[PDB]
């Protein structure tokens, strides 16, 4: 129905996707208890979160930091 | 038809309506005991004008509209639609 | 900035840190301050006039009445006698000197 | 420290930097910024629709200074106008791209200007 | 002085178009957003008028709307001018009741019993 | 990483104009009949 | 009498002698803060924030476990009191990590409204924060254990109100913990409404979980109606959709609480809805067409049907709006024949006056009985709260309760005491004991359940147990006035559509062949085209497509009860009307409209235009249903109690089992409750 | 206490505590309020019917010259049984001091207008009658400034909506810019903002 | 009433001045139709004047009357001159705006009730 509204407009589209581009991160381990997470470099990205790491090797990406984090 | 149903009002108060009151006690046991088939019905509170209804004929509307009677107007009131 | 932070917001290298920083970041921006009550009134030299804010408080994030004077209400309502006995091409030179400016006589 | 053009960044490689934490949309004096976020199927929340009225918007920047994880910026770029009232509301495919036409002109001048603020 | 003492119960007319005798206003109390627990939300009645519809409008899908009032809301004082303001400019409307919970009969102590049934555990 | 190849411009219709547009979902989702056959 | 003058902060009041500082205060209008402490559950202390300073004393008190001796003077702020709430909410706000950015309940935390108002300004802790792991435990609770700030609020709901013992405390010191030790997944009914209680946004809910922040939404008061014994909610919109509900916290029913089914139930109400009039194309084809074809479609078909060969049904969740409006133009054209979904057996009485047909004790008068006997039903999936009151008042005092048939799992102590229809004949007798103690109590209650009652020998227990009710009411009959014998219900639209005088039980067109049918009941498929004659049609006017739709001639979309402004009567008779937070989507119209719509079209055309002009002639019938929220005292049934008398059917020969299962029965309950995907995911996660 | 606070001062205190504590004992016709402010500044509650003698008295005297009319203002209050509160806001020029008028009215009993007391009121006057409809006595020229021409509403009080009813369109239908009833792109979306809890202890209503 | 009124006491000086001024609308009406230079007919003018004064007549209180003379007497100050540039006189006849149907099957087809 809406189709009409862009012919001769060539409908200008993003090209990348972060819907799944965690998933080719080479995701982190330590084999230690809990962990800093100011990534993304210090005072600035997403804020200071600590994580246990005791379950199926992982973390969860701190919904924060995005990057997938685990041992 | 006549007819399709009755419909009594009363007050649980404003005692004008006592003479309802006592014709449950009089005229519902047995008033009921006959016809077992006219569905009269009964609702909670009028508080002021406890009027009577009924309503038949292709749905009209009929309304004797007690105020305060004793227990036998009660008991008389209501065979006048009755038997038509 | 004023130190108690129940009005300034902290600093940027503090709400990534702190527990205590972010609570009152993040509720600070949702509402504001609190103001108590009681009516209020300033005003201060405009470089053109006085400046009259009659400020109404009421007691929450959003504030009552905002009344403002500008200069202007009697720096051009006196033009009637400042005007008479004289010529039209005088009026335009008297404008330019009280230093009128519309959207500031929307007081 | 000039203002301009909206822009989004993202973190090292590509993450949506935005957490759809809704604060920019609050004080926003215009409420210029619409948003309807959702649960991704990965699990971590973020946006649907995101929207700016270039028209409507009155540059107080304080989306600048309200966002915790530090999403948007007002990038110094001063290219614009186009010729339909139909063009300037930025859908969200507008500002991911068009933060992504540049990122050193931006990343620069937060680089040398954190430190103050 | 010229007092001249009458009476006229004020029904003030000409200032909105049509929306007297269209709509009916409604007069409450707002009860305790129950994700806490904070009581200062109470004490004040206040007002909302009827809702109409929300389409879409077909560009974004933004709630662009008809229904020009849709969004007025005064603090009040209490009942007794709550119905005064409604009758002075003359709308209809409809009036809710404050509730006010039980006191109510709370006492740690008796949840350690020798017979009885009020006893706790697990804590 | 994710930046473009050399730049792009702020044109009116090149043919494109970025065409602003709706990005949501249906919410009610309207019911279906059933088929041919009683 | 009976008080002691406190003077909190100098000024008198006076308290029950046995009270607490907690509540003194906050009667004089003050809020201290409130951590370990809530007044619908027990009273522990372990928080620490309720700190006052009291006059001539060093020391400080807790205000939550003390009573209040002689007048004292509360010095609530101090310059010693400011340096204890300054300082308890220090600790706890250390180890504690940096969330709300998204932690779910980020507009209305406990450490976010507090530590404004009270509390220091800045952090001296420096490094720390220690980082315990999460798990899952039903997939409703999304779950975020670190959080946790061990305040032992959702720890005793196991031993309090949900009867079920699950949770515990693992750990000591710096290091305990709060979730099952074991993976054992814990859901019955109010299993989804911990998600309240707990303080902080540790708890949240699993299909909201990533939506929106709650400084956006339009709370709107209204009512749901998928149980006999009604609501209080809240709504929650967003660009006009429903986003979540609430218990509103009445104080006679929903009281905090709220039913689980209810709560996780408005995910099918936008996901499997009809929208559009849809033509009845001859085969089974069915294709949407103009609103004005299917009008005049049937409006012809109206005036060639005459007499009994036009019926109608409605047994779901409609209004009593258009339940008048159907009432009056098939009574207007003078050919009733009409019922109910629900089987509900007349023998004497009923529609007349009702005597026992709304549940006759009170909610707030279940707490004062002392002796309780139910038979015939399972009160623990059906009416959930109806037990919550229950177990709260076999509680705190003492409370007797035994059950006949089918033992199922309840909560606490009751027993089995027999299972047969011949149990309820032989009390009238003196046999199968407490045998006297039911006349022997001072304040009875004997319940009736509707599951029992549809079945065949419903007329025979409904004398069978109203004669020894009587015999406990001409016995005393307590005191006093206290009706003893009351009955429930399951479905919402019953008892508002009985008392408009309806038939209960599908008879009379169980007797018939008539022509064309109304289909309000709907998805309850007693009634098909086996039992119909030929193909002559049948329109469904509803909201949803279960079942019913497809056996079907003509459609018509409805607005569904979160659209309309409506009104409903609970089991006791209150009158609690819900109103419009989204207007309905597709071509749907308002279900009173309609018929006047196509009362117009046809050839009478009923005298009210506006939904005043309705409640006008909702005056007329019935004048209970403006009164909102009150139920008068009238009971009346000495006279119905000996009518019923003249029916002597007796009973059947079965054991009295309930439909309801183990669990499995509460979730696929009504229209929507089959259409929520979320109930579908969580089902398959039990039979797992 | 500390550095960043106020420092407050009792000297200002004391002597406009004084001053205007006689003003009330020489009218006690009018007079039926006077308050301190905790911050030097004075109300004095006056009922309508001295409007004009007492401005008249502040006009002119030897120990209160007060003759710089600076601010005319309206404020209109719900539930207050008499809705408007007309506040002046006068200065005395050899004496450094601000002193407000706070008088109440209604809406149709009028107001003797401060028109021979003081000429400055020439176009304050006037704008509570284009905004409120509180109809001055006895004014040379009232008409109508700051609202366009057709409005019927009096916007600045409570019952007018944000926007009007009378968004306005062109169309070339034959030349006319007509009006229409008003259209919005959006709701102008309304928060929810008062949090609970109480955050003033000294102004504390009376808890009935 | 403890009010004072406007101009009038009870009526009777109210009801001859809004008699008054309506033959200054009735000159009126055929001295501005060629000035401001629109073209309908002057009847029409007539017309819409009467409408005007009749419709509010169901007050039976002084002093609301006499705020309607304010409010009628000032629509005179910029009648008589220009001040009204060729379209607030046009605002008065909803002339391009669709017919409400104000029947009620004719409501039923297009609306949610408005
Ligand atoms: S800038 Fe902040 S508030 Fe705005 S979308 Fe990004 S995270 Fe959310
Ligand atoms: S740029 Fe200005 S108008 Fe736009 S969201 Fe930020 S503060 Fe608001
Ligand atoms: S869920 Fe969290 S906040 Fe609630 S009682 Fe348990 S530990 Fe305390
Ligand atoms: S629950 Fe409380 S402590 Fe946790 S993020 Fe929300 S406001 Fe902060
Ligand atoms: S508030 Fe619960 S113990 Fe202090
Ligand atoms: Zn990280």
């Amino acid at each position: 129905y809406r189709k009409v509204r862009f012919v001769g407009r060539q409908k200008e589209v993003n090209e990348n996707f972060a819907i799944d581009l965690i998933a080719e991160q080479p995701v982190s381990q330590v084999g230690s208890r809990v962990i800093s997470c100011d990534g993304g470099g210090g005072a600035l990205g997403h804020p200071r979160v600590y994580i246990n790491l005791d379950k199926e090797t992982k973390t969860g990406t701190c919904g924060y930091c995005g990057l997938q984090f685990r041992q | 038809l006549g007819l399709r149903e009755i419909r009594i009002h009363l007050c649980q108060r404003s005692p004008g309506s006592q003479g309802v009151r006592d014709f449950i006690e009089k005229r519902y046991v047995e008033l009921k005991k006959a016809n077992p088939d006219l569905p009269i019905l009964i609702r909670e509170c009028s508080d002021v004008q406890p009027k009577l209804w009924a309503r038949y004929a292709f749905g009209q509307e009929k309304n004797v509209s007690l105020n305060n009677f004793s227990a036998d107007q009660v008991t008389r009131a209501l065979e006048n639609v009755l038997s038509s | 900035k004023v130190d108690d932070a129940k009005v300034s917001p902290p600093k940027r290298a503090e709400m990534k840190t702190s527990m205590e920083s972010l609570i009152h970041h993040f509720k600070l921006y949702t509402e504001g301050y609190q103001v108590p009550p009681g009516a209020t009134y300033t005003a201060i030299e405009a470089p053109k006039g006085e400046f009259g804010v009659y400020l109404v408080s009421d007691g929450s994030s959003r504030p009552y009445r905002c009344k403002i004077k500008a200069p202007g209400f009697a720096h051009l309502a006196g033009l009637d006698k400042m005007s008479k006995g004289h010529m039209l091409a005088d009026v335009v030179a008297i404008i330019g000197t009280q230093d009128i400016v519309f959207g500031e006589v929307d007081r | 420290r000039f203002r301009g053009e909206h822009a989004l960044r993202r973190y090292p490689s590509g993450e949506e930097r935005c957490i759809a934490c809704k604060l920019c949309e609050a004080v926003c004096p215009a409420q210029a910024i619409t948003i309807e976020a959702e649960p991704r199927a990965d699990g971590s929340r973020r946006t649907t629709r995101y929207d700016i009225d270039m028209t409507k918007c009155i540059y107080c920047g304080f989306c600048q200074e309200a966002c915790p994880v530090d999403a948007i910026v007002e990038g110094p770029n001063f290219e614009f106008s186009t010729e339909t009232h139909e063009e300037l509301l930025y859908n969200k495919e507008k500002l991911l791209n068009n933060g992504d036409k540049w990122e050193a002109e931006i990343a620069a001048n937060i680089q040398a200007d954190y430190l103050y603020r | 002085i010229t007092v001249d003492e009458k009476l006229d119960i004020t029904t003030i007319t000409g200032v909105p178009e049509e929306h007297i005798k269209t709509r009916k206003a409604r007069i409450f109390v707002p009860a305790r957003n129950n994700m806490q627990s904070g009581v200062n939300n109470t004490k004040k009645w206040k007002m909302e008028f009827d809702t109409r519809e929300r389409w879409e409008n077909p560009l974004m899908g933004w709630a662009s709307t008809a229904d020009p009032l849709s969004n007025l809301v005064l603090t009040f004082s209490t009942k007794e001018d709550a119905v005064a303001f409604a009758e002075k400019n003359g709308w209809s409307y409809d009036v809710e009741e404050r509730k006010v919970p039980k006191p109510k009969s709370k006492s740690y102590g008796a949840n350690f019993s020798w017979n009885k049934r009020t006893r706790v555990s697990t804590k | 990483k994710f930046i473009w190849t050399n730049h792009k411009f702020n044109l009116s219709g090149t043919p494109q104009q970025y065409v602003p547009y709706s990005t949501t979902r249906k919410k009610i989702q309207e019911w279906v009949p059933p088929s041919t056959p009683y | 009498s009976n008080l002691i003058e406190v003077f909190v902060d100098g000024q008198s009041v006076m308290v029950e002698p046995g009270t607490t500082v907690l509540q003194a205060c906050e009667k004089v209008g003050m809020q201290i803060p409130r951590f370990c402490y809530h007044e619908r559950l027990s009273v522990a202390g372990n928080c620490r924030m309720c700190l006052v300073e009291i006059e001539k004393a060093p020391k400080v008190v807790a205000a939550c476990a003390m009573p209040v001796m002689k007048g004292w003077n509360i010095l609530t702020n101090s310059e010693k009191t400011k340096k204890a709430r300054e300082g308890v909410m220090e600790f706890l706000l250390a180890n504690h990590p940096l969330d709300c950015p998204i932690c779910d309940q980020g507009g209305e935390c406990d450490l976010q409204d507090q530590s404004m108002m009270f509390g220091s300004d800045r952090s001296r802790f420096l490094e720390g924060k220690r980082a315990v792991e999460d798990k899952n435990i039903g997939p409703l609770v999304k779950t975020i254990m670190t959080r946790c700030i061990q305040c032992t609020r959702c720890i005793r709901f196991a031993s309090e109100i949900a009867g079920v013992d699950d949770l515990g405390t693992t750990g000591r010191g710096n290091d305990m913990q709060v979730g099952t030790y074991i993976e054992k997944m814990f859901m019955s009914e109010l299993s989804g409404n911990i998600i309240d209680i707990c303080p902080v946004g540790a708890l949240t809910s699993k299909p909201y979980a990533f939506t929106a922040r709650p400084w956006e939404t339009r709370k709107t008061e209204s009512i749901d109606v998928m149980d006999a014994v009604g609501s209080n909610i809240v709504v929650s919109t967003r660009t006009g959709e429903v986003m979540r509900i609430l218990p509103r916290m009445h104080e006679d029913i929903n009281e905090e609480w709220i039913s689980d089914k209810t709560r996780f139930a408005y995910d099918g109400l936008k996901r499997q809805r009809l929208t559009e009039p849809m033509v009845r194309n001859e085969k089974g084809l069915l294709t949407h067409t103009t609103w004005e074809d299917a009008l005049s479609r049937v409006a012809g078909m109206l005036q060639s049907f005459q007499g009994n060969d036009v019926a109608a049904i409605a047994g779901g969740l409609v209004d009593a709006e258009a339940l008048i409006a159907l009432k009056d133009l098939l009574n207007r054209v003078d050919s009733d024949t009409l019922c109910t979904e629900e089987v509900f057996p007349t023998a004497g009485a009923g529609t007349d006056l009702r005597s026992n047909y709304l549940l006759n004790t009170t909610i707030a008068g279940v707490e004062e009985a002392d002796v309780v006997l139910l038979v015939g039903t399972n009160p623990r999936f059906e009416a959930p709260l109806f037990n919550a009151r229950i177990r709260k008042s076999w509680l705190h005092n003492d409370l007797k309760v035994a059950l006949i048939g089918s033992p199922v799992d309840l909560t606490y102590r009751y027993d089995h005491l027999g299972d047969s229809p011949k149990i309820l004949q032989d009390i009238a007798s003196g046999s199968h004991p407490f045998s006297q103690v039911l006349q022997e109590a001072k304040k009875p209650m004997v319940i009736l359940g509707s599951s029992a009652l549809q079945r065949n020998d419903g007329a025979a227990i409904l004398a069978a147990v109203s004669n020894i009710a009587q015999k406990i009411r001409t016995s005393s009959g307590v005191t006093g006035d206290w009706k003893v014998m009351n009955i429930l219900h399951r479905i919402a639209s019953q008892v508002a559509a009985l008392d408009l005088g309806y038939k209960p039980g599908v008879e009379a067109i169980q007797k018939n062949p008539p022509k064309m049918l109304f289909l309000l009941g709907a998805d309850g498929g007693c009634i098909t085209r086996q039992d119909l004659p030929k193909d002559c049609f049948i329109v469904y006017q509803g909201h949803h497509g279960d079942v019913g739709a497809p056996i079907a001639d003509v459609i018509l979309p409805g607005a569904a009860y979160t659209e309309k402004s409506a009104t409903y009567v609970n089991t006791e008779g209150r009158a609690q009307q819900t109103k419009v937070a989204v207007t309905p989507p597709g071509l749907a119209r308002e279900d009173w409209k309609i018929i006047r719509a196509l009362s117009e079209i046809a050839g009478m055309t009923l005298p009210y235009d506006t939904l005043d002009q309705v409640r006008n002639r909702l005056e007329e019938v019935s004048p209970n249903l403006v009164r909102y929220d009150d139920v008068e005292g009238a009971n009346y049934f000495q006279q119905a109690s000996e009518l019923s008398k003249l029916v002597n059917q007796q009973l059947l020969a079965d054991p009295l089992v309930p439909p309801q299962l183990t669990i499995k029965d509460f979730y696929m309950t009504d229209s929507i409750s089959r259409a929520s995907q979320t109930m579908a995911k969580c089902v398959k996660a039990v039979t797992e | 206490t500390r550095p960043t606070v106020r420092p407050r001062n009792d000297v200002a205190h004391k002597q406009l505590s004084a001053f205007g504590e006689y003003v009330a004992e020489i009218l006690p016709k009018y007079v039926q309020q006077v308050q301190v402010s905790c911050f030097n500044e004075l109300e004095i509650c006056i009922h309508p019917d001295g409007v004009i003698p007492v401005l008249t008295f502040l006009r002119d005297h030897s120990n209160a010259q007060f003759k710089s009319l600076a601010d005319l203002t309206a404020v209109d209050i719900p539930t207050r049984q008499n809705r408007f509160e007309i506040v002046y806001n006068l200065l005395s020029l050899r004496f450094n001091s601000r002193i407000r008028v706070k008088t109440y009215t209604d809406e149709l009993t009028p107001i003797e207008s401060s028109v021979p007391v003081y000429k400055a009121a020439n176009w304050y006057e006037r704008e509570i009658w284009d905004m409120f409809g509180v109809f001055f006595a006895n004014h040379p020229d009232l008409r109508r400034i700051l609202t366009d021409y057709g409005f019927e509403g009096h916007p600045f009080r409570k019952d007018f909506p944000l926007s009007g009813y009378v968004e306005l369109r062109y169309d070339d239908e034959v030349k006319r810019v007509v009006a229409e009833p008003v259209e919005l792109a959006q709701e102008f979306r309304k928060f929810d903002l008062n949090s609970p809890w109480e955050a003033f202890p000294a102004y504390r209503q009376p808890p009935e | 009433t403890s009010v004072k009124p406007i101009f009038s006491r009870d009526m009777n000086e109210a009801k001859r001045r809004v008699r008054e001024l309506y033959r200054a609308w009735y000159r009126e009406v055929p001295n501005t139709v060629h000035l401001f230079q629109l073209d309908i007919s002057v009847k029409q003018g007539r017309d819409k004047v009467r409408e005007m004064f009749k419709k509010n007549a169901h007050i039976t209180d002084p002093r609301v009357v006499d705020l309607l003379v304010i409010k009628g007497k000032m629509e005179l100050e910029e009648t008589i001159k220009v001040w009204k540039q060729r379209t607030h006189v046009m605002r008065f006849f909803h002339e391009t705006e669709a017919p409400r149907p104000k029947d009620f099957l004719s409501k039923f087809y297009v609306g949610h009730d408005p």
